[PDB]
């Protein structure tokens, strides 16, 4: 905070900064372009929904306002933070405390402002040419800024799309290369070659349509491969052939569709995309993935509504996941129910107390 | 390891006033004469005595710069580090010496020196030693004795002499009329280093024993001559400009004078 | 990079007199008849034809090598290969003030490779816009009894060739025009960034 | 101490050193650049802030500061740790004791000062040209300077992205390399050569659209897959191949992909990589992560917590983490449960002694 | 040597990545005489025809008529992957043998040689960690007994450090199954205080 | 682009007087001006078709580059090699007002690459639907002895042999019509899109 | 300088928005081929 | 009537490596503007 003050006026204080500027076009070309990218997102913004939550304020999150769900604003929560790093809540409150709406504002369009300390005083939410300018000089601060971790940036997220920015260019141009090549490719099955008498000579219009009706009728097609096809002098039959048939970039794109489920933290078996098999049989991948892109991604955004939302409330709320009858982690429940019910030397109460019942 | 050759460390640097300034320069603040308080008489109309008339002096604080272009057993990022260090340690020693004014500090020799018992503010004062070539043939070391006792007692209690080494030689040559070396009697002593009871800095950049050369300074440098300075040593690892040469840029600003006239005695080789 | 010769040969210079006599001397018709300032004008076509293929200079004209960005940090090799001292690194700004250097830079002279090669790593930067310009004197000697006397058959070799027949007409010498320049051939295998 | 003294006058009292010149670059080509390095940072930053601790001092780390949690400090801490060898973190006391707020100032802008004794005397957090100068010639010292082992210099940390940026070069340049071979490539189906009657001979534009359009119809298309195609005197159908198809780069790349993995440490079946099956389940690939870069990358952290925070405090408090209710290490406390609980012959509390449970 | 064998080997593929001109093609223009350039009017609709409609993954397989002169020939890359690719990974198991590091805790690939980290763990910890601490150990134990008056030993724990958990399971089963000798009688085996 | 030429060669500027000299057509007969008409037609078809094997210019004749949309975006490459002193690139609008801007523009002389680089990192923008012709000066020098002498030796190789042969009949040297251009010929690897 | 810097840029460009010229900098509404309202086309701004 | 078109940010750097004894900042923003549709714009002409 003492350093806040230096940082503030090289970016320039009271003016908004932007960031990147591509952040709209990787959505377009790796969100709605290609699969990987599009199933890694979808599958943990509709898994970080899923997930209860522990605290009243929970009757804010449950209903947010019309048209959007608990769930339904999640997965635009999260949505906007793996794709670019920031998410936003923006809280109107007709009635003083718990404001009764949220709204995820999307990022594309929102600015910061660094202001005089180097903490945020303003956010300008800019469609069109219009601005808003949101005030962070007050009290309640009303929106939530959820930053993914970003080392050398000061105001905004890493988006770990921007991480597999080119391994999406790989998926994305390898899918097209295989759409295009079947778009754009004229193979024969051969070539029936006339020369002449000299080294150039053309057949008559007599002649070439007697040779497209025997080969109309008697050679192409299914129900005629095979005919024994009598060459005279100066024809002849040259078969050409497709020398790459399968597999064009077909490693590479597979390899590339192995990096976007990399940087997303999805593992190869969930998204299902082909691979060797790294884990063994859904009790450990969808474990995983609970565990080490979903659980910590949802206890990072549910730690910033418990203090955000909390700003308008007097005292101050815990909110974290639930990490309980949330059915991935049952083989880490099963393991620690039997691991403390095989162990007979400590009493009734004993255990109670470690497994979180209410003993009696 | 790459070595180098070992050159003068001794710069006069820990006998002066070293002061950190931040600012464009150093202004020090010192009266040039008296109050000029008289007894009074019973019956008199005795006012306005009289008031020092204080004069401002400018440390301009000026700057120091090096530029090499660096063109796996050594590594040059040290080792020219450790170089450009010393090279700035030694050549701002020539500029507290007998540095002149323009651009570098102007050293303690370079300000207009007049013979002592005709001493003014804004000079220094010389003791002269004899014939012009050297010291004196009847008695040598009188003219270093009475360098000593023509300074004042209240600098007198930490001050050093100033010398190079082929001076302190010419001093250590000094011998009776039996050839008993006044200074470090035997051939066993090596250098005793309290000459006169005070030290003795062999600075390099002195001039050496000439026709009317200072070659012998002495003095409270630490009334007399104010160092000031910024701490630091700017290091441009610079990547540009020449990708064959990195052409490091390494640079410490440093500047000084004499703040004090009264400190400093020389000893003029001369009649 | 333009590298406009300064100024081009005297004429007077050249071996018209001896190449009268390598063209028929001891055998032939007589002295003959040959239109003498033809006979110069095959010679500078044979020179330079033979200062193409060598990439040298053969009677040590004035050049100037007027470049805009330096190729690598320090090195700066110079094409025309013999050479000797350099005139002036003048170097002139967008604008046109023409301020020369004196000093960084040493000439490393070598019928190999000829350099400028600037002490340390620090090479004269350019003013943007103000593209440098080096002037040189590139060549063997004045005269032209200061060549290599293979060389100087090249030109006789291929000079006479011009004389004897004028169009393109079809005519494996063990030395002959090819065998003899390709010892002052450059001899180059970079294809690359450095 | 002493040699430290003789080490200062060496490299100049008093003046920054820098250290690392690059360290800005490899974040941008090695973190924000490829998914292998940014994946790898993030499985590690993610794994030390989950982990609980052991101490009053722990409500100065659950809350440092406003939109700056728990988790999302040991994040940016440890971030920088991965990413540039140093930790820093400032502290703001209006109070004397427990001062209440922390941050995570980025490494890339701090420099060091050796001082006197060898050991800093200040370091110097310069954005743009303007400095601050903290000062460490005080008691409660305000900043920790977390250092990664360097064997060589005596002020910053190694930074495994650096000992890794042969790799990093390698896997960016290896993914770019098919990325722009999918963007600048010409492949060919094949090409319709017409020499003429001479060696050399154009064709009309009158006879070059009739080419087109029985080549645009006709020939083109996955509708058109195959057809016999007459060649007359002059034209040849010469079809051309694309030899290497699949596999630029792809075990190189797959190499440097495993190279980047193996100097964060990290294994390779927890981020997703392909490679040959080293660790068999996940019980240890989990257990091998918080144990042999985590564990001791997070004790190593929360022992300089325990000591810069205890210069505020009057006594000193020991900070640890917590190595039990973390679910990685679950296979290391089955099996110490079910080696004392089955040994029958000492009895009951002489057992819950050595499990680490309130004796009864 | 296993060093600077790795150390290049991984810079031979960096700079092979930079150091490299592979075209996908060359349109070869002869001419009618064995040499011939094609004008910048000729040349700036070659470029044209190429960059719109031939280059890229959207055109990828036009059939690309070629007149007199013209000729297309498609260059190839022949060592595509495995520059120095198994002396890379050779050289990366030396390096981890000399240290003392199994192959698996590193994370280098090869041949299954430890079976289940339950034993890769404990073999590092017993041929090249263990040893080292006890030798370290044991020279802190005699310099600073040395400011001391007593001699004090210094020595590893052996105990509750988890990668010998499969040394104490194997041991604490061996003298617990052993029902014949009494209680006190194994307390004193495996290092407890009796009762 | 459409390049076409401003003011041919004035004709006078041709050596017709030596190329005479080199025919071998005779020396002191009154006649002496019966082939005048025809040897400058082949002079004129010998430059223009060495003209388009080297790209090169070789009487600094005065061009117009007309053209509408930029090749790079700065650097614009002009085809017609050794330039010197673009005089205008008047931009002219969608239809009638022709401004001449000075606009920041460059020229890089060279005779690989004859560069018109731009300082301010674009060029001066085009109206849409619109030419930007580019008046410039491009050649060696004035007059025929300011030329490369093999160059000018390749123009009296190949003008000779149409003076010789009318028609294509068919009829090896060491540095023939061909081995004095290709020293001057274009050598170019780009077939990509930058 | 940056302060400096800002406060010029808004104020050139909103020149530039006004009376430029098309070439090198971004062209105003002033500069563009103007018609009486009445006689007005596509291809200019009315005045009156 | 007028679009303008830009790059949103004020890029502003200082590079002492160009000119030595100094530090030489140097800022920079991209607007480029014209009008979208002539039939917004009318203008007050003071002559008839």
């Amino acid at each position: 905070s003492v350093t806040g003050r230096i940082v503030a006026m090289a970016s320039g204080a009271g003016r908004p900064v932007w960031g990147p500027r591509d952040t709209v076009s990787l959505m377009r070309t790796g969100f709605a372009g290609n699969p990987v990218g599009f199933r890694s997102v979808k599958l943990i913004a509709e898994a970080t929904a899923a997930v209860p939550l522990i605290c009243p304020v929970l009757d804010l999150l449950r209903r947010p306002n019309a048209g959007q769900g608990r769930a339904e604003l999640f997965e635009a929560l999260i949505g906007q933070i793996l794709l670019s790093g920031n998410g936003y809540l923006e809280a109107v409150c007709p009635e003083p405390g718990v404001p009764r709406e949220l709204h995820v504002l999307r990022s594309d369009r929102m600015a910061v402002v660094p202001g005089a300390d180097g903490w945020p005083v303003g956010y300008d939410y800019t469609v069109g040419g219009r601005k808003h300018r949101f005030d962070m000089t007050g009290h309640p601060d009303p929106i939530c800024h959820i930053k993914s971790f970003h080392p050398t940036d000061d105001h905004y997220g890493l988006s770990p799309m921007q991480a597999a920015a080119v391994a999406l260019d790989v998926h994305n141009a390898a899918s097209a290369w295989s759409k295009a090549l079947l778009d754009n490719a004229a193979r024969p099955s051969g070539a029936i070659i006339y020369k002449g008498a000299d080294g150039q000579g053309v057949l008559a219009p007599e002649q070439y349509e007697r040779l497209i009706f025997e080969m109309e009728t008697h050679h192409q097609g299914a129900r005629n491969a095979g005919r024994p096809m009598l060459l005279e002098g100066g024809l002849d039959w040259k078969p050409m052939g497709f020398s790459p048939s399968d597999m064009e970039f077909h490693e590479t794109k597979a390899a590339a569709a192995r990096e976007i489920a990399l940087a997303f933290g999805v593992p190869p078996m969930l998204i299902g995309i082909p691979g060797d098999a790294t884990y063994a049989n859904y009790a450990e991948a969808n474990r995983a993935f609970y565990r080490l892109t979903v659980l910590p991604l949802l206890t990072r955004v549910s730690a910033a509504l418990a203090w955000w939302l909390s700003g308008y409330l007097g005292a101050q709320i815990e909110l974290k996941p639930d990490l309980d009858q949330v059915p991935a982690l049952a083989v880490e429940r099963d393991q620690l129910w039997a691991r403390i019910g095989a162990a007979g030397f400590l009493s009734n109460s004993e255990k109670r107390v470690l497994l979180g019942l209410p003993p009696t | 390891t790459i070595r180098g050759v070992l050159r003068s460390t001794a710069s006069l640097r820990q006998i002066a006033s070293v002061v950190n300034v931040e600012a464009t320069s150093f202004d020090v603040l010192v009266d040039k004469t008296d109050m000029g308080s008289g007894w009074a008489s019973e019956t008199a109309a005795l006012s306005e005595t009289a008031t020092p008339q204080i004069d401002r002096i400018t440390i301009p604080l000026h700057e120091l710069a090096a530029m090499p272009k660096a063109s796996s057993a050594f590594d040059i990022e040290t080792w020219l580090a450790n170089r450009i260090a010393d090279k700035f340690a030694r050549a701002e020693a020539a500029a507290f010496i007998s540095g002149d004014g323009v651009d570098k500090p102007t050293g303690f020799l370079t300000k207009t020196k007049v013979a002592n018992g005709a001493w003014a503010w804004g000079s220094l004062g010389y003791v002269a030693t004899g014939a012009a070539g050297d010291f004196a043939a009847v008695n040598a070391s009188d003219a270093v004795v009475d360098l000593v006792y023509a300074l004042g007692a209240e600098y007198r209690a930490n001050a050093s002499f100033v010398m190079n080494s082929k001076t302190a030689g010419a001093v250590r040559k000094m011998k009776d009329a039996d050839g008993r070396f006044l200074w470090a009697d035997s051939l066993a002593a090596g250098e005793p280093a309290r000459l006169m009871g005070y030290p003795v800095l062999i600075a390099e950049d002195m001039p050496d024993i000439a026709a009317n050369a200072y070659a012998i300074a002495f003095g409270d440098f630490g009334n007399g001559y104010t160092i000031a300075e910024r701490p630091d040593l700017r290091v441009l690892r610079d990547p540009f400009s020449a990708k064959p040469h990195v052409l490091f840029y390494a640079s410490k600003r440093v500047g000084g004078d004499v703040s004090d006239f009264a400190a400093i005695k020389l000893l003029k080789f001369a009649a | 990079m333009m590298l406009n010769e300064v100024t081009a040969v005297p004429g007077t210079a050249l071996p018209v007199a001896e190449f009268r006599d390598h063209l028929r001397l001891g055998t032939g018709f007589a002295d003959l008849g040959a239109e003498d300032a033809a006979l110069l004008s095959y010679l500078r076509a044979a020179i330079a034809a033979i200062e193409g293929r060598t990439a040298k200079a053969l009677i040590s004209r004035g050049f100037r090598l007027a470049l805009t960005a330096w190729r690598w940090g320090d090195m700066q090799t110079l094409p025309i290969a013999p050479v000797a001292t350099v005139t002036a690194l003048r170097l002139v700004d967008a604008a046109g003030v023409e301020t020369p250097v004196a000093a960084g830079w040493r000439l490393v002279p070598d019928m190999a490779r000829p350099r400028i090669e600037a002490l340390g790593a620090m090479l004269p930067m350019i003013p943007t816009g103000g593209r440098v310009e080096i002037d040189f004197t590139a060549g063997f000697g004045a005269s032209w009894s200061a060549l290599p006397v293979d060389l100087a058959q090249a030109v006789f070799l291929l000079a006479a060739q011009y004389y004897e027949l004028r169009h393109d007409g079809a005519a494996a010498m063990p030395f002959g025009v090819m065998a003899l320049i390709e010892r002052w051939r450059t001899v180059r295998v970079l294809g690359g960034r450095p």
